[PDB]
């Protein structure tokens, strides 16, 4: 069984196109991962005090 | 200002560049007063009491 | 002479695939 | 109403440092009070004991505000 | 040689002369303008102040 | 006197680099703002689609724009007329001039309520000492008509009437309206109207720290393995 | 087939500059910091060419549009802080770099080290005239300040401050005036900084032991390319953790006020490094020699390339100028301290023991503690 | 004096060059007249200075000192650039005293 | 100027090996520790004492200037 | 625009890049001059002129 | 002693660009027109750097603004009339610099 390092040099990293290629399709995915992840660290921290916290009793 | 500057050629030399240096700075006083129209300076020359200043 | 010059010992910098000289490489430079 | 501020100022003039500012305080009130024409005046000890007594406040406020 | 010298010298005054006149009229409007120089030497005061009193 | 007291550290709770700020005691603080502080202090850069996404909802917000009035024009005969005001329009002035406010509040000047947080020293917490600090003058000192004794403001000597007390105003979620109250959440509505954008702002740098902790081990371990040809170089001298 | 990088003139000279540069392989940290300024230079120039490009220069409206900047505008007041606190870091790696240059001698590079002093001279006016550019009251006040101090000089004074404000005060003329050389002095400032990289580039870069780099060189790329990537990655860290959490810690809180000509500030206080000319201002009690305290203590850069007597280039090899040279950058410190406290008791006659003992530090003290130490080493 | 012995050593410690293997010929600076001497250098003291320098600037890239006992000590810490800076300077001394003539 | 006429130098030998082949952080904690407090002993007689004067003349100065406003006790009438 | 009509944004934003580009216009001048050196200087007889210069 | 127009730095690349540099002996009067365009774009540095000093880009105050410089400011109206006539002129050179490049096949570079 090769290591996933070796495997991910095979397929991706060898050929610079191909390097590119995941480099924006990782960056795509890991803008979109991260932008879920830091907000919703950042309504955990301050949950009970955002606007859309506190936005329910306002609407309806 | 330096050490290296002593001695009877520099001193020589002084003496013969002090009128050309002099010069210079008679022209670049005159270009100054010129330049600005000094009337503390350009009042006491006859023909330019005309203009004034 | 020029035989004498040899290459010191790097082993406290090299990696953890490489430290063994019996073992050939190319097995380890596609994961390093 | 019951204010908390007023119920927290007073525990912090409970508290001892704040009564030893307000010692210093009757001190230099009945010095100047004593007299009848001087030009001394003391906001100093004012402002120690306010220092120490907001100091406590800011310390033990907020809890009881929501 | 002094008529090339006269020559030059002729153009170098008269260039000095532009020169000096173009950067003293560019020194004039980094200086005060009619605005500024208008409304500088007249003041509109009165006497409707009481005593002991600062405006 | 030439003296000035420190107001203290108050543990707000924005006060953390991470902790955003309570929305509820903003419109809490805005209506504190709008029927207490609106008649002398003005608010020249804070307007209602400011108000839209932080304090109220948009219709809420359109209705409390209505609910003053404002000059605008001209109309056909190029005269000035009032009309209901809306979402874009801004805080209503008490007063058309500065003069105007010297001459009804006795000589001072209310200053611009819209950067009086990030313009006193301390800032809210300036602003809840100043509130919270009322108190008769100690026993010498005298002050005349208008002027009243406060220990944080310099000079001491204040021109402003006590502006908040125990139920000055009735607020709309039931939250009592003491006075401390009042002055919290007056200071952290000026402390919004003095930053908008600090709930964003903070969320950026959440986002700054995550990254950059994530890109220096990253960037440095591109450094040592660039730099390892180097570091782990080794010399000889070999003369004859 | 041809290499077109060492072909092409343009590809030609950037290979020559930025890409085979040789350069020495043991320059410590302090050598990014000429990066982290050109950086930062091109930092500032989009940053203010966006707040111009959302900026009206006029005393009705110049407070008003910093304002919409920051409220209105989108970002604004990201880009309004990011400005202010870059200004910040360029004063900070700038005073690094000069330090760099004091503490490793590379002002025995002449030409240099001039037009990098006159690069200082030009950040000086161009911060102080962006200063004066919201319209604040500490803008206001401290331009007011400032040409009196201009007014100090004798017989051209009153003149000169009357030519450059535009009238007798600082009013609309000198806001347009001080708006147009505050947007195009960091333009000469990149070029003045393209000839001080052309005036380096003649004799090559200096190493931190003082001696001849040419025995181990390498090239600028890529080992200096990433240290110079992780530089600037720090300096972006450290400058938008300002931004973001402590956007006002070195600003000023009255400054948010709009500038009252009538009202007069408690106290006078500019950025830190003007409160360091500030304080050397202030230390000696008349105009004429206050001006010429701040103006000296300035060219005094200028004048230490004369004042090197040791035989060793380099401060890594000679301990007692080190501790003469920490002095000097703990009454850096005080004379800072001192411009920000306000002039009373003990704090005049602090800032004057600092500003003599900073003047006697530089001039006369160095020069005797780089003698003795070559009389020690038995080169004298 | 038997004191000054002691302290020289003990700035010579100070210094610090002695522990990236440098001397003080070869730390003083490369001035014009330097330059001459090192010119002037025979080839065995300038190949021995050269791999001197390119130690220390490789130790100070490491930011690395060399042991205690291969730093260089006080007392075999030779001058080898002496007499030929000295013979430079009285030159340059000469050439600068013909010049004043 | 560049590269190849920069300087002199004869019989030196010089071995380095591949950044793959080698690691980024080699002891990175077990030599890196003991080096910075070698630094840090070596160059910490030069800095910190300047520091700690600035120290206390920044404490010197705030002390005095806090008892320059400190209200004198001596004219009481 | 900045908007949607020629309005205060679009004039100062036009007043930033009127100030800004003539600099850049300069620096690309440095460039045309440098690409000039380069590759010499045209006569009118579209020859070398190489035999001649001054 | 050394020449220093050709061994100071900047000296050398001034010398090397516009001093000894080797230029053909019979270019006409079209080939003025680059230099032409330098010096109208330092005058047009110059005069703009003037008229922006004086010059304020808010659409209430531009166009008053504008009749400031023509009328309170000493010569602001020549400042501006230069400014106008020199983008004129400049414009008039570059297309006199185009047609020399078109006609005299300057376009192999
Ligand atoms: C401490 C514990 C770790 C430890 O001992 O590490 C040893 C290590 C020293 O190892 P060494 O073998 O003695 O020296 C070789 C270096 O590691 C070789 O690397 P270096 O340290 O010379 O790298 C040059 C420098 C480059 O740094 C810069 O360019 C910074 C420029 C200045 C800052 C920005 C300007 C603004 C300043 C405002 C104040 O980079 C650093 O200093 C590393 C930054 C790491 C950031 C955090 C990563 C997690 O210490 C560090 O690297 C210190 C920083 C990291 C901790
Ligand atoms: C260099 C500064 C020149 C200042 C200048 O042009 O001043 C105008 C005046 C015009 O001369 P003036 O004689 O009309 O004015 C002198 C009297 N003051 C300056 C007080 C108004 O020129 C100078 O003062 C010349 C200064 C030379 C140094
Ligand atoms: C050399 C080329 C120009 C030569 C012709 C212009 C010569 C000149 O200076 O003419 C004078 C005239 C200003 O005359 P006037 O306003 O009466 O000045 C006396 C007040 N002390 O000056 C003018 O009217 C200004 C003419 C400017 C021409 C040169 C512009 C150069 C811009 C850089
Ligand atoms: C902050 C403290 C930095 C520090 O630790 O400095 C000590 C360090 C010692 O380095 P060094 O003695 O050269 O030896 C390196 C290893 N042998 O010293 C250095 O690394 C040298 C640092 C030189 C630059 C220091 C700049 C400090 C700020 C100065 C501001 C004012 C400058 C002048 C302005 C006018
Ligand atoms: C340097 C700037 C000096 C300065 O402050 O100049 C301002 C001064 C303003 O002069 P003005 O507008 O007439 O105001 C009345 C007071 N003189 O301006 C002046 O006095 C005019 C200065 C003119 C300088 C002319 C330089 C000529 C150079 C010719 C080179 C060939
Ligand atoms: C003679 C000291 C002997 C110490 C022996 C220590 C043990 C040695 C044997 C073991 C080796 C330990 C490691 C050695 C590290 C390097 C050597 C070292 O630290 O040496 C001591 C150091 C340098 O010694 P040196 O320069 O010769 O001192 C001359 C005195 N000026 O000197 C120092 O560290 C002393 C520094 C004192 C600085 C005092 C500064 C006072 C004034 C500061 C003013 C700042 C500005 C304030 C504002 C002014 C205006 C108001
Ligand atoms: C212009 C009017 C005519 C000027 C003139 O005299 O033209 C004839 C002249 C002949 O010159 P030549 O062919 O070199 O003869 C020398 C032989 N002994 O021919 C020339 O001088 C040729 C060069 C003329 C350049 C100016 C005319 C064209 C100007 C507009 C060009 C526009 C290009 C496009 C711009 C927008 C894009
Ligand atoms: C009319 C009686 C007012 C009421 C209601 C409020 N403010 Fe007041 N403000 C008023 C005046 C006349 C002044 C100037 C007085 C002076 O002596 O200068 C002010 C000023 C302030 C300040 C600035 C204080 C400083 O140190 O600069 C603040 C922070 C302030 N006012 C706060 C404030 C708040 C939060 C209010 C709503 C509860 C409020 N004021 C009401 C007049 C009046
Ligand atoms: C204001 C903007 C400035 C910019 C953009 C700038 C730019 C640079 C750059 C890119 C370098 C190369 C990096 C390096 O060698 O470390 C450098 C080095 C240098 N700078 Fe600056 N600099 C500026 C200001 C200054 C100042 C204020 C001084 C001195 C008072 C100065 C003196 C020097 C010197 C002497 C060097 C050579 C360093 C060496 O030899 O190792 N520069 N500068
Ligand atoms: C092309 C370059 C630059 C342009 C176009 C520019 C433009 C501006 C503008 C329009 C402002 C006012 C906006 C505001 O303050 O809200 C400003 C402020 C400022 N600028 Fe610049 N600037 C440039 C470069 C610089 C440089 C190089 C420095 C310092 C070294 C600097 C320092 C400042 C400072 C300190 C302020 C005031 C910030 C504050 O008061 O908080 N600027 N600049
Ligand atoms: C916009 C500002 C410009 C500046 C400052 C500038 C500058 C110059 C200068 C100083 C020369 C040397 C004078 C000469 O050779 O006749 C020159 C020549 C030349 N220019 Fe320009 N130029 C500009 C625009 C243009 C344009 C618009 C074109 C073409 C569409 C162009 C193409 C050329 C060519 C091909 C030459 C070489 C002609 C020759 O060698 O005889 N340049 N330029
Ligand atoms: C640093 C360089 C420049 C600056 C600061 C500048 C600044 C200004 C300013 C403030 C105005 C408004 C005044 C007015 O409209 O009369 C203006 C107008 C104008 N500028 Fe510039 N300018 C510069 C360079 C240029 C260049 C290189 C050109 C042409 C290629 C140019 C062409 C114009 C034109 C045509 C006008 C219109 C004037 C009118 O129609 O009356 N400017 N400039």
């Amino acid at each position: 069984s090769p290591t996933i390092p070796s495997r991910l040099y095979s397929l991706l990293f060898r050929r610079t196109s191909t390097f590119a290629l995941t480099i924006a399709v990782g960056a795509l995915f890991f803008e979109r991962a991260f932008d879920q992840g830091a907000d919703a660290i950042y309504e955990h921290i301050n949950e009970g005090k955002l606007w859309k916290h506190i936005k329910h009793k306002y609407e309806n | 200002m330096l050490s290296r500057f002593l001695g009877p050629r520099y001193r020589e030399l002084a003496r013969n560049w002090i009128p050309t240096a002099g010069m210079w700075g008679t022209v670049g006083a005159v270009g100054l007063v010129w330049a600005t129209d000094w009337r503390l300076i350009l009042d006491w020359v006859p023909y330019i009491n005309g203009k004034f200043k | 002479s020029h035989t004498d010059v040899k290459v010191p010992d790097f082993s406290d910098y090299r990696r953890a695939e490489v430290l063994d000289s019996t073992k050939s490489s190319k097995e380890s430079s596609e994961a390093r | 109403l019951v204010d908390p501020l007023t119920t927290v100022r007073e525990h912090c003039e409970q508290l001892e440092k704040c009564v030893k500012a307000r010692e210093r305080l009757e001190l230099c009130d009945n010095r100047v009070s004593s007299r009848s024409q001087t030009e001394e005046d003391c906001t100093e000890e004012l402002f120690d004991f306010l220092h120490a007594r907001d100091h406590c406040v800011a310390h033990k406020l907020f809890k009881n505000l929501k | 040689k002094g008529f090339s010298y006269l020559v030059t010298a002729t153009t170098t005054v008269g260039v000095a002369y532009a020169a000096k006149n173009v950067v003293s009229q560019f020194v004039s409007s980094m200086s005060a303008s009619a605005d500024v120089l208008a409304m500088s030497k007249i003041e509109i005061k009165l006497s409707d102040i009481p005593e002991g009193k600062n405006m | 006197s030439d003296l000035e007291l420190h107001p203290p550290s108050y543990p707000w709770s924005h006060r953390g680099l991470l902790s955003s700020l309570d929305h509820t005691s903003i419109r809490r603080g805005f209506q504190v703002y709008k029927q207490v502080c609106s008649s002398c202090h003005s608010m020249d850069y804070v307007a209602y689609r400011h108000l839209v996404g932080v304090c109220y909802t948009e219709e809420e917000a359109k209705a409390l724009a209505e609910e003053v009035e404002v000059q605008d024009g001209p109309n056909d005969d190029g005269e000035m007329f009032m009309r209901p005001g809306k979402l874009s329009d801004y805080f209503p002035k008490p007063y058309p001039n500065p003069e105007a406010a010297r001459a009804a509040n006795n000589g001072a000047l209310p200053p611009d309520l819209s950067y009086i947080v990030r313009a006193r020293h301390g800032g809210e917490d300036y602003v809840f000492s100043l509130l919270t600090g009322y108190c008769e003058p100690p026993t010498g000192v005298s002050l005349r008509e208008g002027l009243y004794f406060n220990p944080y403001f310099p000079g001491q000597a204040i021109g402003m009437a006590p502006p908040i007390y125990t139920e000055v105003l009735e607020y709309d979620d039931g939250t009592p309206a003491t006075m401390s109250q009042v002055a919290k959440d007056v200071a952290t509505f000026l402390r919004w109207a003095s930053e908008p954008e600090h709930d964003h702002r903070k969320r950026m740098g959440l986002k700054m720290l995550l990254m950059m902790g994530l890109l220096l081990p990253l960037t440095y371990a591109m450094k040592r393995h660039k730099w390892s040809v180097l570091k782990s170089r080794k010399l000889a001298y070999r003369p004859p | 087939m041809t290499n077109m990088r060492k072909t092409h003139p343009l590809f030609k000279i950037i290979n020559h500059s930025f890409i085979d540069l040789p350069a020495p392989s043991n320059i410590s940290s302090w050598w990014n910091f000429g990066s982290l300024l050109g950086v930062c230079l091109m930092v500032q120039i989009i940053t203010g060419l966006f707040l111009a490009m959302h900026y009206t220069s006029d005393t009705m409206t110049a407070f008003s549009s910093v304002t919409h900047i920051c409220r209105d505008v989108n970002y604004g007041w990201l880009i309004r802080y990011m400005h202010a606190n870059g200004a910040s870091m360029f004063f900070i790696c700038l005073f690094l770099h000069v330090g760099r240059g004091l503490y490793y001698g590379s002002y025995t590079f002449m030409e240099t080290w001039n037009i990098g002093v006159l690069l200082l001279f030009a950040v000086m006016a161009t911060a102080f005239m962006g200063y004066v550019l919201p319209w604040g009251q500490m803008s206001f006040w401290g331009a007011t300040v400032i040409t009196n101090l201009l007014s100090a000089i004798p017989y051209i004074g009153t003149t000169l401050v009357e030519w450059i404000w535009g009238g007798f005060s600082v009013d609309k003329a000198t806001l347009t005036r001080f708006f147009a050389f505050h947007f195009i002095l960091p333009f000469i400032i990149a070029a003045l900084a393209i000839v001080h990289l052309l005036f380096l580039h003649e004799t090559g870069s200096n190493n931190p032991t003082g001696l001849n780099s040419d025995a181990d060189k390498i090239p600028f790329h890529p080992y200096y390319t990433i240290k110079d990537i992780l530089g600037i990655l720090i300096m972006f860290l450290i400058l938008m953790t300002l931004v973001l959490f402590f956007p006002d810690m070195l600003g000023d809180p009255d400054n948010y006020m709009p500038a009252n000509p009538l009202n007069t500030p408690p106290h006078i206080k500019p950025e830190w490094y003007f409160l360091f000319a500030y304080a050397i201002l202030r230390s000696i009690p008349n105009k004429l020699g206050g001006v010429l305290a701040l103006i000296l203590s300035i060219l005094i850069l200028a004048l230490m390339p004369f004042l090197h007597t040791s035989k060793q280039r380099s401060l890594m090899f000679r301990p007692i100028t080190q501790i003469l040279y920490w002095i000097l950058v703990a009454n850096l410190l005080i004379l800072t301290w001192i411009g920000g406290q306000p002039v009373e008791h003990p704090f005049i006659i602090i800032g004057q023991l600092a500003s003599i003992s900073y003047f006697s530090i530089i001039l006369i003290l160095m020069p005797i503690s780089g003698i003795i130490e070559d009389k020690m080493l038995k080169l004298y | 004096s038997k004191w000054l012995d002691g302290f020289r050593k003990w700035y010579y410690n100070a210094a610090g060059f002695n522990k990236l293997g440098l001397m003080r010929d070869d730390t003083l600076h490369e001035t014009e007249d330097v330059k001459e001497a090192i010119r002037r250098l025979p080839e065995d003291l300038y190949n021995d200075r050269m791999f001197r320098i390119k130690r220390a600037l490789d130790l100070t890239m490491r930011h690395q000192i060399l042991p205690k006992d291969q730093w260089t000590k006080y007392e075999e810490d030779k001058f080898y650039l002496e007499p030929y800076l000295k013979e430079v300077i009285r030159e340059r001394k000469e050439r600068e005293e013909w010049a004043k003539k | 100027r560049e590269f190849g006429n920069l300087a002199r130098i004869r019989h030196v030998i010089s071995y380095s090996l591949s950044p793959f082949e080698q690691r980024a952080f080699p002891s990175y904690f077990s030599k890196g520790i003991p080096n910075v407090l070698r630094r840090t002993r070596e160059r910490i007689l030069r800095v910190a004492p300047p520091f700690v004067v600035v120290y206390l003349i920044y404490t010197w100065g705030n002390q005095e200037f806090e008892q320059s406003k400190r209200k004198n006790p001596a004219m009481y009438e």
